[PDB]
């Protein structure tokens, strides 16, 4: 079926979260249990997509700043952690996954004109995750066996 | 959970810097991402 979705928007209290199911309980539970808390603590920014003309979320991703430093006291290199990205089981195969990822990376690139950001880092929990991320430009990192990175270049 | 601060040993940190500062890798997948044109409503 032709499924239409709204542009990625910050998660609010009016969005409907219970229906969401991506086939991975830690990602669905994070959306319901931790996303809005992190949003109100300014710990993270969670962006969601919804079925057109509803607040029914069918996709989301989360962004947070992070740092890579060494054993002793740019002292930490600044990164952005794309910590979660998930599309609803019922809406797979429509390109929403690569759309979300394109939006997230474009958001980070414009972001990196405001502050220094050296890369986007993701954690691929599974091999299909890895295959998706690697299909769209991510690279194995030396910081963790599951951690990949997408280099941010100089301003344009 | 969700780890935000990564502390590496000095040998791994240096590899990280080298791979971070190398020319971009996976340019193929990277042109793919830039080619994605979403149709948001
Ligand atoms: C940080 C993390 O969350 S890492 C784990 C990431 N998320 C998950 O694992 C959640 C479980 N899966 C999902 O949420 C979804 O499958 C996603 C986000 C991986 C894909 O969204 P989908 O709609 O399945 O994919 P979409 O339809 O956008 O596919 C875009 C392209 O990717 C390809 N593709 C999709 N899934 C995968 C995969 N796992 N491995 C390799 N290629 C893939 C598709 O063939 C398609 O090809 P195309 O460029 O020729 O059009």
């Amino acid at each position: 079926m032709e499924i239409n979705v709204t542009a990625p928007a910050l998660l609010t209290d009016e969005h409907i979260l219970q229906p969401f199911d991506c086939g991975n309980e830690v990602l669905s539970n994070w959306l319901r249990g931790r996303a809005m808390k992190n949003q109100m603590l300014n710990a993270s920014r969670t962006f969601v997509i919804c079925l057109e003309d509803t607040l029914r979320i069918v996709g989301y991703y989360s962004l947070a700043t992070g740092s890579v430093t060494h054993a002793e006291l740019p002292n930490p290199v600044p990164v952005v952690l794309l910590g979660r990205l998930a599309v609803d089981v019922c809406t797979r195969g429509h390109g929403f996954g690569k759309w979300l990822l394109s939006d997230a990376i474009h958001r980070v690139v414009n972001l990196a004109d405001q502050v220094g950001i050296k890369a986007v880092m993701v954690h691929a929990i599974d091999d299909d995750a890895r295959a998706f991320y690697e299909r769209f430009g991510f690279v194995q990192s030396v910081v963790a066996p599951n951690t990949l990175f997408y280099k941010v270049l100089e301003h344009h | 959970a969700s780890q935000r601060l990564f502390v590496l040993d000095n040998e791994r940190y240096d590899s990280f810097i080298t791979q971070l500062e190398a020319p971009v890798q996976n340019a193929e997948g990277r042109e793919r991402l830039m080619a994605v044109k979403p149709e948001w409503k």
